[PDB]
């Protein structure tokens, strides 16, 4: 995906301020709460009975951290997302058979979490730049279906 | 279907929006036009630049429609019937676009109301906006 | 919403299916599993190969549920309430998958009932299956 | 997209029997009837007031013929759909701003029309092969969004 320099600047500047220990878990937790069918893929995580249970679940925070790392990795290779996400594409598509619509949903939940954390700093143009990024990541993760 | 907790959550969160209702509607539209440029084509008679009086005025209309839906949440098809006819028949709005505006409204609420945007309320608001979207797309014929 | 013409069209087309109801349901499932392999994961206790007694039996169940929906088309949320609970709560079926099965049911009907599958009836059937899908996904919580 | 030889065989064999003067118009007409918001892009085509009006409209049949030609062209270059559909991607995405979900819908309507015309000959495995093709075409037409 192609970001303008202004967009690259906006994205990289905000990402530097991201709490990398927490934001990933918050996005994954919210995915499980807002789109409950996704819980089908995480039965080994234990207590997902309430929103409070989900957000406080140690396995959700831990796994969310790995997700966020992958997004960070993507932000470093915006010009080669397909190669960056090849192994993860095989995992989510060939092994897990996650419908790719859910890649888009997680991306949009991440965008909501970034808005929540950054407030007025998450301007409409900054959002537009992040939408290009999460669309690119979702498309790359879905490549094994293509 | 919206649960009792969902309706409580949506009413409470929307209560906090207040006099900012129209402003937030305008901001959601702006977010949508910038993030998803395909949506701009529905508004050729609009100047969609930042600070546009037309986007401001339209944001108020959107917000007032959502407020009507909140106020009549158990009777939304009836409450929104006229708007459903408009969007589906006259305007021929692609159903995909309601998901895009719904997302931009959630982002707007998250950016302005951090205390209210809990995971539970996020879920309720998403369900509410999906319900509104279902009504507004119910009239293609 | 389903118009009077839609309900007439769906009732007439489904009337022509007859004793083939269960057979066509089984064929739609087969089409879905082959075309969209992600859907197979919901059925690990099923042998999904051609001629599987399990797919045959399940096709009959699907068809009987659709027949119930046709018979109670003005009261579908009530008629399908139990099945909505099953698919959303217990089974956690991804909502995208209902679009996939709906498409495979249309293809099955097109392949078997050429005279009935006019453009108008195609439109009515698509609306009907979308309405069924909306009910079956209404219970995520 | 990658078809097995058996799938390639199934697809090419059926396509040879396709009425190339009519099937395209039938698919485009049904798109306009079943998904009426798509009529927004064809106001210059005249009478679209009824299903009969749409299917009998000379401009719909004519334009449908061009669509089908593009699919035929894609069937000849399954290993390079992106290049094949580059100009059409710029048209539908950059100039027309058609939401790409509609590329998928037209593809699925085409699959319904093929089922209608070929009946029991349009077996579940043949359908599965054609679903790979129309997914590939839709993804290639959407490349300018990616
Ligand atoms: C942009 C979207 C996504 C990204 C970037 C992402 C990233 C990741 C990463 C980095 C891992 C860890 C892989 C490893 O341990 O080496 C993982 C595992 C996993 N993902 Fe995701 N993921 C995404 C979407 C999803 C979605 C939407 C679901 C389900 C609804 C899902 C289900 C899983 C599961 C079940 C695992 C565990 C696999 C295992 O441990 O065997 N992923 N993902
Ligand atoms: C939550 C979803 C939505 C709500 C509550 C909403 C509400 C409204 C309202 C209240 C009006 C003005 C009605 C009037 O003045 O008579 C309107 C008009 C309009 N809407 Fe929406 N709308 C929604 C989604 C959308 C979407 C997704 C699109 C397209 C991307 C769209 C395109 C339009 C257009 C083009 C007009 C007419 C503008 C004009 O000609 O001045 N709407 N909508
Ligand atoms: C028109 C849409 C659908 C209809 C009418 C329908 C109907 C039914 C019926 C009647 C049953 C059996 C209920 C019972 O025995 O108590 C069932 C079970 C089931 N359905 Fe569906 N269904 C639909 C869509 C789907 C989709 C899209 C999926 C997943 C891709 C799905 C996955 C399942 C599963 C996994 C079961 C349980 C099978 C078992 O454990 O034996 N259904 N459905
Ligand atoms: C797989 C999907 C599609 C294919 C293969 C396709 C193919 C084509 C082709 C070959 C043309 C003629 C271009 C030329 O004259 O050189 C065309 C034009 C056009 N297409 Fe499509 N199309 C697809 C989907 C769509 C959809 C879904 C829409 C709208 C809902 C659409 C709207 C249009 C319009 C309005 C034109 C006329 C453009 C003009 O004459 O300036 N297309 N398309």
């Amino acid at each position: 995906v192609h970001l303008t320099p202004k967009e690259k600047s906006a994205v990289t500047a905000l990402w530097g301020k991201v709490n990398v220990d927490e934001v990933g878990g918050e996005a994954l937790g919210r995915l499980l709460v807002v789109y409950p069918w996704t819980q089908r893929f995480f039965e080994s995580f234990g207590d997902l009975s309430t929103p409070d249970a989900v957000m406080g679940n140690p396995k959700v925070k831990a796994h969310g951290k790995k997700v966020l790392g992958a997004f960070s990795d993507g932000l470093a290779h915006l010009d080669n997302l397909k190669g960056t996400f090849a192994t993860l594409s095989e995992l989510h598509c060939d092994k897990l058979h996650v419908d790719p619509e859910n890649f888009r949903l997680l991306g949009n939940v991440l965008v909501c979490v970034l808005a929540h954390h950054f407030g007025k700093e998450f301007t409409p143009p900054v959002q537009a730049a992040y939408q290009k990024v999460v669309a690119g990541v979702a498309n790359a993760l879905a490549h094994k279906y293509h | 279907v919206l649960s009792p907790a969902d309706k409580t959550n949506v009413k409470a969160a929307w209560g906090k929006v207040g006099a900012h209702a129209g402003e937030y509607g305008a901001e959601a539209l702006e977010r949508m036009f910038l993030s998803f440029p395909t949506t701009k084509t529905y508004f050729p008679h609009f100047d969609l630049s930042h600070g546009s009086a037309q986007v401001k005025g339209h944001g108020k209309k959107v917000a007032d429609a959502l407020t009507n839906a909140v106020a009549h949440v158990d009777d939304m098809p009836n409450a929104l019937s006229a708007l459903s006819d408009l969007h589906a028949h006259k305007l021929r709005v692609d159903p995909v676009n309601f998901k895009l505006l719904s997302h931009c409204l959630l982002v707007t609420l998250a950016a302005h109301l951090p205390a209210e945007f809990t995971p539970a309320v996020h879920a309720s608001l998403d369900k509410f906006l999906a319900s509104v979207s279902t009504v507004l797309t119910s009239k293609y014929r």
